[PDB]
């Protein structure tokens, strides 16, 4: 009753009984911002004022018999609830000392700080004209990536649970954190604003001068400052740095995989979402991660997800900066006799390219470079921008400088368009453009020198329109969201028509893998070790194991065709194969002969070797051979085998150690009188067999709720619909 | 809501979308609520086909997988999916097939175990309504009618729910999650749009009359009304008629450079007349201090208190000697004042109680000197009419106040040293290897440079007297109440002393506003004889008080005490500029520190320590004897910490005109230095800007001679 | 340089041109939204209080 | 370019609620007649707008609270509660 | 927070369950938990014009 009484007198005065009936729950943030907003009066004057008065602090009235009216030299800090600022001091030296000093695990987020600078060796200053980079960071460190809502909903689960959101469909930081701090609550609001601070993710746009990851923004104030800079290394690493790098890797090579697909577009949707990164699916990772890259925003452009309007060309994403851009195609000759219809951007142009180790500023007329103001690290970076810039001028100059017949193929040996020719031509040697291009007479102002064919600095000379600047270009990273239109062979067309992505910029030095990935839809197993592929195969036939059950039975020959062996059946040797086929065959014949007498177990441990075209020659077998690695292994036809080995009481199979396999609730209406009265969320003893509860809903009202007997899969059923439609 | 419908389904039914859209050419990009509305209604469909067949005898059953084993047929055929005319085949084919008569609405699924139509309907609105709209626009015919919202509730045909409950339920909470979802983001935009049957038009925002009537009154002055001029401007030629505009335009409107050489910078003009009096609201250097090495652990020391021992200090308090009035009116009565001041220090002990203020009695002579009793009358204009002295008040604009001599010599004995340290600055942790060791080095280097600087005892003395001052004006808000000028330094042995410069009294304090005026009364102490230069003290008037010890080298001189006496007014606002005035410090070693990276900023090593540690660099900041007087580091840094002093306590709004319009004059004459060959626009109105803002504030007008002997000597 | 008197010069109805620019061949209602505060500055009246 | 903007204008007039009128400096209340804080002069203008029909400002949208403006400059008489 | 129903539907309903759940185990008299119920169904008699 502690509380309803003031909602009844409230309900008293009729022009509040108004407003307590009309608007809804979801505009009570619409209404708490209503306050007379005047006691701003100076809260330094107002404070100190306090301050010198005795008793501004409010306590409870549990005080009494917690700490005393006289100190221990006869203080007055009581009233008749007010208190006066000393019993804060004597109660901070003597109380109620509690071992509630396990405090750092929810405030981690700070000691995380602490820790780095603990370890934290520095450096010199070096004083220099510190030039300020235009990039785009993230403010917390070390919080996995997440987005806000996604981290907000765990949340709200895991500090008010009697009131979760709807969200019900069953990652176990739930269970860490309701483990961990189950009894040992702090300060509630406290808790989850803190962790709301430790867990949620934040990138926006900052200059830098250097500084990476967060932990070197964090200690930004002590690094850059106007003309100094000091190189300190907290001695860590966070996720935000290296978690997105195994989506990009990931996303790299299946792009790299899906050209030689018939189909490029549906393999890699059927990819993206069967893999699985990190324990998380990689299309809600797309759907959440604002990571910019050819293959992620390619991926993400396959699920129809708004991208930044780049030109990306020879590595190097573009944006529009300014100008417009007409189509007139044109003719071209060749070094070696050879004409080429090209499209030849019309207009004027103004745009801003950014590279991977450069960045750099151009201006283009029709067929004319000017102002090309380049900043990189290595000399090779400087090289291939100043390279991609030259065949981006598309002057006769460039037109001259081939050398060659121009035959440069995807790697399903596809003819690429000129442009991306042109590049790789000139990717390997393009020393022979600068020596007929044209040099002019700099003047060595604000420090910016010339470049020789030579890749050689120079004083007074430099190439037409070039620069060479200090310590890196100022970047842009423009937001825009704009649809897109990719058609069936990887090529990216937003609105008009202008190539945008295409995969032949998509490849650098070797992938590192740091977090633990997963592929499970097509093939896309030929990269993944050996091993891996028979334990991936023998384990997707577990799997769908309910479907082979009578697959097997009717139309075989289909399921011995299915395309999910091909990666298999160029392990096995491509001598005894179809031999095999044939006796394999014949054995499941016998089966069905004389039924009865037969084993699932040496069913699932002879069918995956099926794919082949059989051939009935004249021998039988006990012994099947696999190529792994060079070295040769055996699997036997009775009983286990050091491959397959399956326990008999375990019903858990093995292969090569690796285990595989084995052998919410709804709304119904509104609240109705039938099933009693409201609950909370709280079944333990009502999942039993299937009860029929009406409950509150988070902050809402009172929903029905039943058992489920379906899964509300993500999997095919909804690409069955182009089996109904389109029939 | 565009992304997150493209986040929360599939791209088949993104497709679906795009062609029922462009069975109308309907834009996604404005129908957003059509694009939510449609791809609900499509999913709906959707999850009320799944897992729905047909057994062989006459009954429907569910199936856990998708496999067409010998059973195909969905016990319910799509109708919506598919196009406009192919929809309209299909339908017809089945009624042919079955022999029911079609209806000529479109439906959007067919029944096949009990041979009925149902059609779906998902909306915001009251589900009796909708239910009702449907049935009298679609009646008389046995079509079944299934209508789902988005809060959960279900309504058919005579309770005839064509399911089960649970793979219905299953749709109902698809609806009720991204409902939440929706909401969550925000996205109820699509509450008032369901809100028409027509389910697909947006916020339509009109412009009636009283607003339209406005609106075609708002074009330019050749048109009539608002569409005409709307089409106008989306009908438009740009066909360059600037060109045109600036053939017609005269030749005289131009902005012609003028140029800006080293013989065309004129010296400042400056006032003539009166000299510059001074209205600062404490004394600078003529005050005088009550040593008194009293460490009383400053527990709180009683500002009264601790003054009435400055008060027992002092012998030799000669009769009041009235020497230099105000110069217009009843000069007498500060003196008794002065007396009464005395009084009630000595009528303390008599009232049993020592009251830790003593608030001063409402004195007829007090009164005048806080014009208290000096007030009009508060009269409506309604009732004193045609009156003779009703004319206006005189609020004239001042007169010029011409430079004096004396500012100069104020300033320069402002930067000047003393044997006290008057700073407390607090502790700061290890100073690690980088950049905390060059900060230190940097910052206690410049304290202890600026350390005992007397603009610092200036500052505190603000301080104190403001902030008593305020402090009272909150708790003495009905009486009067007298306020020591206080102030502590620390000798140079290190021990803690308390000066007092004077006393003040305070008037009404009924503090309602900020901008509130309360008056008050100053009486500061001094050695300076206000009989020397006269025209300087135009607010005192002076009090000839006694005789004083100054002890010398051989015995003391005995010089006479005086006391200065003005009536100034001050506000909440006032006083707490001045409570913060050690802001002054930091804008000096900002300025500084400036100075310490922009000028080392071309350097690999920066040159900081090099800053200090150099007695042979040398600033130019003086010329008495027509030379340029050259100075080491920490006279400059008492200067610019002076600078910031008087600019902050002598705060004028004329000083900020001026120093607005020198940055400018200060700036091209930099570039020319540099020889950049810059020019002007208006160079006689840029002086006549500056002689605008230049009346009668004696600081600016020193700032102003400063100028003017820089430009002389800027080898210009 | 800086533009004296600058904002005592800027006309509401030029912004209400801008903005309609600004809003070529866009949906109607959008139009009336956004052309709201021009015309509300159209016919505008200033405030002196006590005197 | 403009269009894009335009877009962004569009999500924006689609999600802001009232609240965006409270997050700034000292407005005009008529109701007085003076100048005072955000969230005095909203609930003063609300209050009187629910003294009579209009009272559109209940669905939250703020262009909801627009249509309220523009019926309330249709509205000839406008009964102003003194308190 | 996100709910549709009205403050009075959501918060009768929270009241009827904290009632209910801290007098079948938790700590309540069971006169106290009748009165709180009378006046919710007061409160629901009154929002109901």
């Amino acid at each position: 009753m502690e509380r309803i009484k003031e909602l009844r007198d409230l309900m008293s005065q009729s022009r509040t009984r108004e407003i307590l009936t009309k608007t809804t729950v979801d505009h009570i943030a619409i209404i708490k911002k209503y306050t007379s907003g005047r006691q701003e009066k100076n809260p330094a004057l107002r404070m100190k004022w306090m301050m010198a008065m005795k008793y501004p602090i409010t306590a409870d009235k549990r005080i009494m018999e917690m700490i005393p009216e006289r100190n221990e030299q006869g203080q007055t800090l009581w009233s008749k609830v007010m208190v006066s600022s000393l019993a804060v001091t004597w109660w901070n030296r003597n109380g109620p000392t509690t071992s509630t000093v396990h405090y750092p695990k929810v405030y981690k987020t700070y000691f995380e700080k602490v820790e780095r600078l603990k370890h934290g060796t520095f450096g010199p200053v070096h004083f220099r004209n510190q030039v300020k980079i235009r990039r785009r960071v993230d403010v917390n460190p070390g919080h996995a990536d997440l987005s806000a809502k996604e981290a907000q909903d765990v949340i709200m689960e895991v500090v008010f649970p009697n009131e979760v959101g709807a969200r019900i469909l069953t990652l176990t930081i739930t269970k860490e954190k309701k483990e961990e701090l189950q009894d040992c609550k702090i300060a509630p609001l406290m808790v989850a604003y803190m962790l709301e601070r430790e867990l949620v993710r934040k990138t926006r746009f900052l200059p830098v001068a250097g500084g990476t990851s967060s932990v070197y923004i964090e200690v930004l104030h002590l690094t850059q400052g106007t003309c100094w800079e000091q190189m300190y290394t907290p001695g860590g690493e966070v996720r935000n740095d290296d978690v997105d790098q195994s989506l990009i890797i990931a996303a790299r090579n299946i792009v790299r995989r899906a050209t030689v697909s018939t189909d490029p577009l549906a393999s890699l949707l059927e990819m993206c979402h069967s893999t699985q990164i990190g324990g998380i699916r990689m299309v809600d990772i797309l759907r959440q991660n604002p990571t910019e890259e050819q293959a992620v925003d390619i991926c993400k452009a396959a699920m129809g997800l708004r991208i930044s309007s780049s030109f990306s060309f020879g590595g190097f994403t573009f944006k529009r900066t300014s100008g417009s851009s007409v189509k007139k195609e044109e003719e071209v000759l060749t070094g070696n006799l050879q004409t080429l219809k090209i499209r030849v951007h019309e207009g004027y142009e103004e745009f801003t390219m950014v590279g991977r180790r450069a960045t750099a500023i151009l201006r283009k007329a029709t067929r004319r470079l000017i102002q090309l103001i380049v900043s990189g690290r290595d000399e090779q970076s400087i090289a291939e921008a100043i390279i991609v810039a030259m065949v981006f001028s598309q002057e006769d100059c460039m037109i001259k400088a081939v050398r060659g017949d121009l035959n440069f193929v995807n790697r399903a040996n596809q003819r690429l368009n000129p442009m991306h020719q042109l590049l790789r031509h000139f990717q390997k040697d393009a020393k022979v453009l600068f020596q007929n291009w044209g040099i002019e007479p700099i003047d060595n102002v604000m420090g910016m020198i010339g470049i020789l064919p030579d890749m050689t600095p120079s004083t007074e000379m430099s190439l037409r329109g070039v620069r060479v600047s200090k310590m890196g270009v100022d970047e842009y990273s423009s937001t825009e969201r704009v649809v897109v239109s990719i058609d069936r062979f990887l090529r990216v067309r937003d609105q008009r028509g202008n190539v945008l992505l295409s995969p032949e910029e998509v490849s650098e030095t070797q992938g590192t893998e740091r977090l633990t990935i997963t592929y499970s839809s097509s093939m896309m197993w030929e990269i993944n070790g050996p091993e891996s592929v028979l334990v991936n195969t023998y384990q997707w036939v577990i799997r769908n194991w309910e479907t082979v059950k009578i697959q097997w039975s009717q139309d075989p020959t289909m399921l011995y065709n299915k395309m999910e062996f091909e990666p298999f059946q160029s392990l096995i040797p491509k001598a005894a194969r179809g031999q095999y086929s044939g006796f394999v065959r014949t054995l499941f014949q016998q089966m069905r002969d004389v039924v009865g007498t037969f084993d699932t177990v040496q069913i699932i441990k002879l069918l995956p070797f099926t794919a082949a075209p059989p051939e009935q020659s004249r021998m039988q077998f006990s012994s099947l051979t696999v190529n792994v690695r060079g070295s040769g292994m055996r699997i036997l036809v009775r009983g286990n085998s050091p491959v397959f080995n399956y326990n008999k009481a375990t019903k858990r199979l093995t292969v090569l150690g690796k285990d595989a396999g084995a052998l919410g609730f709804l709304i119904l209406g509104k609240e109705d009188k039938r099933y009693g009265p409201a609950l909370s969320i709280n079944e333990l003893s009502n999942l039993a067999k299937g009860e029929k509860a009406n409950v509150l809903i988070g902050q809402g009202d009172v929903v029905l709720v039943m058992k489920r007997k379906r899964d509300s899969s993500i999997l095919t059923d909804s690409q069955t619909a182009t089996k109904r439609i389109r029939m | 809501m565009e992304d997150f419908v493209r986040q929360c389904f599939n791209p088949m039914i993104v497709e679906l979308a795009e062609k029922a859209m462009k069975e109308y050419g309907e834009d996604p990009k404005i129908e957003t609520n059509k694009f939510a509305a449609i791809c609900t209604h499509l999913e709906v469909c959707f999850m009320y086909s799944d897992f729905h067949f047909i057994d062989e005898r006459g009954e429907s059953i569910i199936v856990e997988s998708g496999d067409p084993n010998a059973l195909l047929k969905h016990r319910f055929e799509i109708i919506e999916g598919r196009d406009r005319t192919m929809a309209w085949t299909v339908v017809n084919s089945i009624c042919n097939t079955t022999g029911a008569e079609k209806p000529k609405f479109l439906p959007d699924l067919y029944d096949y175990k009990e041979n009925r139509f149902i059609e779906i309907g998902v909306t915001r609105r009251e589900v009796h309504i909708y239910y009702l709209e449907k049935a009298n626009k679609i009646k008389s015919e046995k079509t079944h009618i299934h209508i789902f919202p988005f809060t959960g509730e279900e309504m058919a045909t005579k309770a005839d729910y064509t399911l089960d409950e649970e793979s219905r339920a299953r749709i109902k909470t698809r609806l009720f999650t991204i409902r939440q979802e929706m909401a969550s983001r925000g996205l109820w935009d699509s509450f008032r749009q369901s809100e028409r049957g027509e389910e697909t038009i947006e916020e339509r925002f009109e412009i009636t009359g009283t607003m339209r009537r406005l609106a075609d009154q708002s074009l330019p002055p050749n048109f009539s009304s608002l569409e005409n001029f709307r089409a106008y401007v989306d009908g438009f030629e740009p066909n360059g008629c600037i060109e045109g505009k600036l053939s017609q335009m005269s030749k005289e409107v131009n902005a012609r450079i003028e140029p800006f050489l080293k013989t065309t910078p004129r010296p400042l003009r400056l006032p003539d007349g009166p000299p510059c009096s001074q209205r600062s609201k404490f004394l600078l250097m003529d005050a005088l201090k009550l040593s008194i090495e009293d460490p009383s652990h400053e527990g709180e020391g009683i500002p009264l208190y601790d003054a009435i021992k400055c008060m027992k200090t002092f012998f030799g308090w000669k009769e009041p000697n009235i020497i230099k009035p105000h110069e217009k009116g009843i000069n007498p009565n500060y003196l008794l004042a002065w007396k009464q001041v005395l009084a009630e220090l000595q009528d303390i002990e008599n009232e049993e109680k020592i009251p830790k203020k003593k608030n001063m009695k409402k004195t007829s002579q007090l009164k005048w000197a806080l014009g208290e009793n000096m007030a009009p009358e508060k009269v409506d204009f309604e009732d004193c009419k045609d009156v003779s002295d009703l004319k206006q008040y005189d609020s004239d604009e001042p007169e010029p106040r011409s430079l004096a001599s004396w500012i100069q010599s104020e300033f320069n004995k402002a930067c000047e040293l003393t044997d006290s340290s008057w700073i407390e600055l607090d502790e700061i942790g290890e100073d690690v290897a980088p950049i905390e060791h060059i900060a230190s080095m940097r910052r206690n280097y410049f304290t202890a440079e600026v350390s005992h600087c007397r603009a610092t005892e200036y500052i505190m003395k603000g301080v104190y007297i403001n902030t008593a001052l305020l402090n009272a004006s909150c708790a003495a808000m009905d009486d009067f109440q007298l306020i020591p000028m206080i102030s502590k330094c620390r000798t140079k042995e290190g021990r803690r002393k308390t000066n007092l410069y004077g006393f003040i009294i305070k008037g009404r304090s009924h503090l309602r506003n900020d901008t509130d005026v309360v008056n008050f009364v100053s009486m500061e102490f001094s050695l300076t004889d206000p009989r020397l230069e006269p025209h300087k003290w135009e607010k005192y008037c002076v009090l000839e008080i006694g005789d004083m010890l100054l002890r010398t080298a051989i015995g003391q001189v005995s010089r006479p005490m005086f006391l200065y006496v003005r009536t100034n007014g001050t506000s909440k606002i006032k006083m707490k500029w001045g409570m913060e005035m050690r802001r002054c410090l930091l804008q000096s070693l900002q300025q500084i520190e400036s100075m310490i990276e922009a000028e080392s900023s071309v350097k690999e090593k920066d040159m900081t320590k090099e800053f200090f540690e150099n007695k042979s660099e040398t600033w130019p900041i003086g010329e008495s004897p027509k030379g340029v007087e050259e100075g080491s580091i920490g006279k400059v840094c008492r200067t610019l910490l002076a600078k910031s002093v008087f600019n902050s306590l002598y705060a004028s709004p004329q000083l900020e005109g001026f120093s607005a319009e020198s940055r400018r004059l200060l700036l091209i004459v930099q570039a020319l230095r540099d020889n950049l060959e810059p020019g002007t626009f208006d160079l006689g109105g840029l002086y006549e800007a500056i002689e605008e803002c230049l009346i009668n504030d004696p600081w600016v007008l020193l700032n102003a001679s400063w100028f003017n002997s820089f430009l002389t000597h800027a080898l210009r | 340089g800086d533009n004296t008197k600058w904002n005592e010069n800027q006309n509401p109805r030029m912004f209400l041109a801008m903005i309609t620019y600004i809003t070529r061949n866009q949906p109607d209602w959008f139009r009336n939204v956004l052309s709201i505060a021009p015309i509300m500055f159209s016919n505008k009246m200033a405030r002196l209080g006590k005197g | 370019i403009f269009e894009n903007s335009c877009l962004e204008t569009m999500e924006v007039v689609q999600q802001t609620r009232v609240d965006k009128l409270t997050q700034g400096r000292q407005t005009y209340d008529w109701t007085l007649n003076r100048n005072q804080p955000a969230a005095t002069a909203l609930a003063n203008t609300i209050e009187v707008f629910r003294s009579n029909d209009l009272t559109a400002n209940e669905s939250g949208r703020l262009i909801d609270f627009l249509k309220d403006v523009m019926e309330s400059m249709d509205k000839e008489e406008m009964e102003i509660t003194a308190h | 927070p996100v709910g549709i129903s009205s403050m009075v539907e959501a918060m009768v309903s929270r009241a009827r369950i904290d009632a209910r759940i801290d007098f079948e185990s938790g700590r309540i008299k069971k006169e106290e938990f009748a009165e709180i119920m009378k006046i919710c169904s007061t409160i629901e008699e009154l929002r109901r014009q």
